[PDB]
């Protein structure tokens, strides 16, 4: 009837770090995923990121960080808010 | 830094068209300016191709560069402009305002 | 779903019509407005063009077609509404 | 220097991957790279949007940027992919590899 | 305005064939070939999908379905032309 | 019954500088206009270059240079190899 990859946006994830002009207390409508990285920029100060992803690609943007300079984790979980209580540690 | 459509209001007057555009004498062609970097979110409107090669970027930083922030969205503009023998003539100029943006 | 009143002057160059009413038809989530330009010489009004327009900044909620160029070759007055295509007037 | 499509193959192994991709093994995803400068010829596609912002790129060089040489046209690819519970799922990936180029 | 065998060992799972002739549908100025994809262990020989395949620069102007990958775990063979999934073999 | 600006490809011009991957002795196949830039770079050094249209946007780009950091000309002609006997030369 209508293609995953144009759904219709339903999920709701929380906003850290990317977060759109519009989000209402920290909240992005959106259709895809809910995701959380935790990379590290190279100065030893780390970083965290929490947002809503758009579906298309986010089976490449879903797997652990394959062979990447620095070190990154990406949980993708599809849950309202999932993402909110969430806090990741790169494995060494 | 981030994908984001930025405004940008360009006038005919300095442009040097001011002899031959009767109105609009200015119209806001918004640009699009950013960067795109890993992950690529919802808002950050993205493609299939585009993940991938900024997937590949991560790896060869070298080799591919990374995907451009460009518009994806444009509308027509109405414009009443002279002609070669003082006549006057309107056209809809199409894909002339940014709407939207997204990594390319 | 505007509609202005259509007028040409040359008319018989493209093979259109001197005049008549312009249904409008545009964009979605997009206002439209008519638009009437002519030519002012010493006290002689000549109709160019009168018809619709696309979205416009210089004609936000304006109910009549006023011109507020300080003497250029050909006025120009764009007005948001229906039928706002009957008069004019050069007031700058 | 030019707006060109240029080659790049890359292939699922290096990309961490090969675990739940049977086939392709590693696919061309040409990737769009080069410069666009005034003027924009036959070739090089562009829109009035672009012509228009190369032309206030002109007198301003600071406060408005290059139009950029980003993909026209894509294609979609085929890939039989694993799934969570090992389970062989076909996929027609939209918007994969690059077939032109152009301005934007 | 390709044609090959389609087999799905899923078909229960999204409701559709086990088997058929699957009409290709693909791209203007783009090949489009045919796969075959199935489960080899100890001489048992159990397919799993036969279809249709989008342009692929590893099965150019090939009139079998000669799998070259040594040992996978899914053996897959692409063959350029019009039913060419009949039969597959091993050979690398 | 087509657009001007999505006009059928049919007039010729002449390849110098911007010249196609299959231009053929030197001879783009275009729908626009033909064109002759002189424009020197900053380096005292003089440059050439006549090429092809696509005639979307051509009207901001067939006029002289409005105010631009260089100098440039650039004649916009709309005949079969027009651009090969030209040589402009930059006004003071
Ligand atoms: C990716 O594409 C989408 C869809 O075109 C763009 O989303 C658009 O974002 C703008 C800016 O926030 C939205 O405008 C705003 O919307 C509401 C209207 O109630 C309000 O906050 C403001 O008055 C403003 O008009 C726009 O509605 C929205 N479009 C849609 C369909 O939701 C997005 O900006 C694109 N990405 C980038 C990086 O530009
Ligand atoms: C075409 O051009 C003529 C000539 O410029 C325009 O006539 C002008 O009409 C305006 C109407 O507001 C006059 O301004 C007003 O005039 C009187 C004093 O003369 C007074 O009511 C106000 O103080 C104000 O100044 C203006 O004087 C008059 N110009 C001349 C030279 O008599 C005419 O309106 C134009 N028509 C169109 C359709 O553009
Ligand atoms: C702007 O868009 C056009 C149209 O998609 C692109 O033109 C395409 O250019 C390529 C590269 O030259 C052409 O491929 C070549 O065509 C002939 C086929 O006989 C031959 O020389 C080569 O074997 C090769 O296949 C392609 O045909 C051509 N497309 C069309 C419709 O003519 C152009 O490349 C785009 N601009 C940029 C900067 O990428
Ligand atoms: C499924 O796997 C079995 C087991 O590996 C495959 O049997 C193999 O068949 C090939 C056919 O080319 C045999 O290779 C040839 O065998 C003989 C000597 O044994 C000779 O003709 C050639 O020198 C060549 O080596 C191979 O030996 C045989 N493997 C075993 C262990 O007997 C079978 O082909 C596979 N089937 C599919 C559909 O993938
Ligand atoms: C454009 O012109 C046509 C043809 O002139 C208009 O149709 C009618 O034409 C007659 C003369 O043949 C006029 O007297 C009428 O006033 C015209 N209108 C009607 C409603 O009969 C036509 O309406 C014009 N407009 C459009 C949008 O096509
Ligand atoms: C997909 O399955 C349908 C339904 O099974 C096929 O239509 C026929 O179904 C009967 C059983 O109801 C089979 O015996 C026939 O072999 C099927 N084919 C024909 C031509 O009658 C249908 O053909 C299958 N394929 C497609 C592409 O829909
Ligand atoms: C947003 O938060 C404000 C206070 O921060 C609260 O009063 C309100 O309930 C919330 N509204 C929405 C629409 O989420
Ligand atoms: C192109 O030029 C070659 C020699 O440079 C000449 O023999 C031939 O006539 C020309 N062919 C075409 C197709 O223009």
């Amino acid at each position: 009837t209508l293609a995953p990859e144009d759904t219709l946006p339903f999920l709701k994830c929380y906003c850290s770090g990317h977060c759109p002009d519009d989000a209402i207390n920290n909240t992005c409508i959106t259709n895809g995923h809910c995701f959380a990285i935790i990379e590290e920029d190279d100065q030893g100060e780390t970083t965290l990121a929490s947002g809503c992803m758009k579906y298309e690609g986010s089976d490449f943007q879903c797997k652990d960080s394959p062979k990447a300079q620095l070190r990154r984790t990406i949980e993708c979980c599809r849950t309202n808010l999932c993402n909110q209580y969430l806090q990741p540690t790169l494995p060494p | 830094t981030a994908c984001r459509k930025h405004e940008l209001y360009v006038s005919f007057q300095d442009l040097g068209w001011q002899d031959w555009i009767i109105a609009p004498k200015g119209y806001a062609a918004n640009y699009c300016d950013g960067e795109c970097s890993f992950p690529l979110n919802a808002h950050m409107n993205a493609t299939n191709h585009a993940i991938v090669q900024t997937l590949v970027h991560l790896m060869n930083p070298e080799y591919v560069p990374k995907p451009c922030c460009a518009p994806t969205k444009l509308n027509a503009i109405s414009v009443l402009y002279f002609d070669d023998n003082s006549n006057v003539i309107l056209k809809k100029y199409r894909n002339m305002v940014v709407r939207a943006c997204g990594c390319h | 779903t505007r509609e202005c009143i259509y007028y040409n002057a040359n008319w018989e160059l493209e093979r259109t019509n001197q005049s008549g009413l312009e249904r409008c038809e545009g964009e979605q989530d997009k206002r439209l407005h008519c638009y009437a330009s002519w030519r002012n010489s010493s006290g002689t009004i000549e109709l160019v063009k009168k018809g619709c327009w696309l979205d416009d900044f210089n004609c936000y909620d304006r109910q009549e077609c006023v011109a507020t160029e300080e003497n250029p070759q050909v006025y120009f007055c764009c007005c948001e509404g229906n039928f706002c295509n009957e008069r004019f007037t050069h007031l700058p």
